[PDB]
């Protein structure tokens, strides 16, 4: 929820796609 | 002569209301502003501080009564 | 219920420790049987023929025999709630305190309490009941002079 | 008794943590804007009393905002722009809270030392014998 | 709460008669001794002070120097006439 | 026994302040790594349940970035200098019990 | 509790570290057209907002997109050219990004200077527990 | 009640206690030596 | 029950001290798993316990001096 | 467990050292013609990895 | 001699720590000495043996260097004060040990 | 081994040729 709060998960990895798939 | 018993028994609860709101400020919930824990851990160290005086003045008067010679 | 904390609980035993010598032993074991030796010692004929310090020891050994079975009785029935936390010390004093009441009762006189009540304005009643220490503890002491100088 | 000191000294602390706080909340949303439900944060200040109980520390009554002029920005590509494209920009002056936050600290240094002080000479009452 | 009992008014009432006690003690030692150890003949006027220690009737001003010497040298009396007369 | 029960909850607050710390160590020494997640701990939780390994748990991200990386600078010391004021008020706390306890004895 | 002084503190920094990670994104993409899937770049900024717990943290809901008109540039050999044979430039205002900068980092200087001096403060007060 | 009055009546309670101890004690000694003595 | 008593009292003191001074040896040769913080309280804990001990053996003797120097 | 904090600074201390060797190494050969053997110059750059035994200090992997 | 061991553990762990940070400080001196090789000992090994005439070994390199010289800063300035620290504990604790021995003899 | 760790012979001399031989 709110930034720097504790959560049991990873967030999804992050990604930069140039053009969209 | 029960007055010192209560009177220790009044000392004891005063330090231990200081040191369960020591414990309650380090449980990380906010009730305490680290002044009031501070100066209730002084003030609860000088009563247990004239609570031992007391008790080293009534032994020593203690034993001189005792050490009488009739 | 509550209790206080280990600090006054280390004092009032260190106070206690202090009080031992004459409260547990002057006025509720063994007056009795030093007086005694001391009667002989005169009776003898010859004074101090056996060294005070002997006495003392054979009185304090004789004395720790006889109550060998109230004092097991007074360590159990105080430390094993002690030793483990059960109970706390406002009424862990009172069931310590019991039975040694209850035994030297027993030594007491009824002549003696009768007087001590009247002195202390106490309710005599006809079945007697947790004598008061202000009265039991003199009766014990002055009976155990009279049997002793008997 | 000397032992007040020791209640007056809190009060001073409190009041002074109070105000620290105050000043650090008023830095720290100097630019800030539209507060919850829309309306623009105002400067806070606080305010010292006596807690006579002739002479005594110090307590804070309440919190009170400052009627110090409302600053206003011209940006009509804005959704909270007024009918004249005003946005509505609290009134906090950086210097005045700095000071005030230098000012805090140091008293409550002064009356920390205090408290040292007297908790010193009672336990030299306590030793006297 | 750190108050006081009034220490010094007890000292002058919660112990004054422990001197008359005492002296009738000294003064009779033929229905107490040196038989009997010293050390319980100090704590003879100990153990009575549970029933004459606490609140009696008797209660008067307190004593140094020139009042002390005065009541000490007449208190003794009655511990005096007592005992000897038995 | 009671010794060890009067100061049983400061000791622990104490070994739960250091873990943490060396977490918040770690978590700010390998700020640059890509695809390590932030890590911390429930404070108040842990202290519950030891009193009654250690149980860790990711941090909520901040802002994304494109190597993978989840630690804030700012955050990790904000939570570093509170962890290391507390860890000293505790210790103040244990060393005045500890001096009390002992000056008893006199 | 003398202690949400560091939590307002780190939300103030971390307030003014987002709106200058936002003004920096702008700055760079300032220049740009047809990002992913061909919809024109449009500029972002933030609002900030009080957490009422009185007196609280400052905080960022959400970025919000500018409602500032794009550029229309007439450049019919851009795919992008709609029947008009114009294409989309992002609206960036380069002197507002520098002067939000500047008061990003004279904000985050001030809070850092906050933070100095209760730090001093707080590691002065537990010399009064012993 | 003021803590110095407290540690002042404490004082004040032992010197008094003292002094009418040894009073006591000087004229039990005195007594018991005038007993002893034909 | 005595001298059990006792020797149970020094039992515990004198196991209390070999704890505190096994743990320290540990912890200054390198091996993980021990806390500086924790191998100190620990040591603190022990002279507390030894302290305590010492005083109760003072009071005795007193008391055991002053009731045999008597003379019966 | 407070005597790990020296390791873990001093590993990131050397892993941010060798990494500003490496980035002062690539400025100081951008226009290397070529090295001893006569290939051309390539630039390099380190790869970090987590000194876990479960987190722990950053730790170089290679070049 | 029971006081003699007994005190001797903790003795001897100090000076090999005092070697130890010798062994530190020469290595910090001739840090620019091109030729130089780093030298270190092993405590916990070293501590072993002298309990059951001191053997140091070669730091292992971690950049390279034209001029000859192994000797890191940073790896050795951080076991410097390990080191140090690991001194004053001992010192400490012996201090302790002794008062807590001389004190029953009050 | 790993760089910082303790080994019993000391490290090999460098050198920088400025052309392979």
């Amino acid at each position: 929820g709110v930034p720097g709060a504790l959560s049991n998960q990873p967030a999804p990895p992050n990604e930069a796609p140039i053009a969209t798939p | 002569a029960g007055q010192l018993h209560a009177a220790l028994d009044r000392i004891s609860d005063r330090q231990a209301a200081a040191r369960v709101q020591a414990e309650k400020f380090t449980l990380g919930e906010p009730g305490i502003a680290l002044n009031d824990v501070m100066a209730d851990m002084q003030k609860a160290s000088v009563s247990m501080q004239m609570g031992i005086q007391v008790r080293n003045k009534l032994v020593a008067a203690y034993q001189e009564v005792m050490s009488m010679q009739v | 219920g509550q209790s206080w904390s280990l600090s006054v609980q280390t004092l009032v035993f260190i106070t206690s420790l202090t009080f031992l010598p004459a409260i547990l032993l002057m006025m509720t074991s063994f007056t009795r049987i030093i007086i005694v030796f001391g009667l002989l010692r005169n009776a003898l004929g010859t004074p101090s023929a056996p060294p005070n310090q002997v006495l003392l020891g054979l009185a304090l050994f004789l004395t720790f025999f006889i109550m060998s079975p109230v004092i097991d009785k007074i360590y159990v029935d105080a430390y094993q709630p002690f030793s483990e936390q059960k109970i706390s010390m406002q009424e862990a004093l009172d069931k310590g305190a019991q039975p040694l009441r209850a035994f030297m009762l027993r030594q007491t006189r009824e002549a003696d309490l009768a007087l001590f009540a009247r002195l202390a304005n106490s309710g005599p009643l006809q079945g007697p009941e947790a004598v008061p220490m202000r009265i039991l503890l003199p009766a014990y002491v002055t009976s155990e002079l009279k049997t002793a100088f008997q | 008794a000397l032992l007040n000191i020791f209640d007056i000294a809190g009060s001073a602390l409190a009041a002074q943590s109070k105000r620290l706080n105050v000043a650090a909340s008023n830095l720290a949303n100097a630019d800030s804007v539209t507060g919850p439900d829309g309306q623009p944060y105002r400067a806070k200040q606080v305010v010292f009393q006596v807690d006579a109980a002739a002479t005594g520390g110090v307590k804070v009554a309440s919190v009170i905002e400052s009627q110090a002029p409302e600053k206003l920005v011209y940006e009509p590509g804005n959704p909270l722009a007024d009918a004249n494209g005003y946005v509505k920009m609290p009134n906090v002056d950086v210097v005045g809270e700095m000071v005030n936050t230098m000012s805090a600290s140091r008293s409550y240094q002064a009356n920390i030392e205090v408290l040292n002080t007297v908790k010193s000479m009672m336990l030299k009452t306590l030793t006297l014998g | 709460q750190v108050t006081s009992e009034q220490w010094l008014y007890w000292l002058h009432l919660y112990f004054w008669p422990l001197l008359r006690v005492l002296a009738l003690i000294s003064t009779a030692p033929i229905l107490s001794e040196r038989a009997i150890p010293k050390r319980v003949k100090l704590g003879l006027g100990i153990m009575i002070t549970l029933v004459i220690a606490p609140s009696l009737p008797a209660n008067d001003t307190p004593l140094f120097s020139i009042a002390a010497l005065w009541l000490a040298m007449q208190q003794i009396l009655i511990g005096i006439a007592l005992g000897f007369t038995m | 026994d009671r010794l060890d029960a009067a100061l049983r909850f400061q000791q622990e607050a104490l070994n739960l302040r250091a873990q943490r710390q060396e977490i918040l160590a770690a978590n700010i020494a390998n700020a640059d790594t890509p695809g390590y997640q932030a890590r911390d701990i429930d404070f108040a939780s842990e202290l519950k349940k030891v009193m009654v390994a250690v149980d860790l748990l990711y941090r909520v991200p901040d802002q994304p970035s494109l190597d993978g990386n989840t630690v804030d600078m700012d955050r990790e010391r904000t939570q570093f200098a509170d962890n290391s004021l507390k860890y000293q008020m505790g210790l103040t706390v244990l060393g005045s019990q500890l001096k009390g306890m002992m000056n008893v004895l006199q």
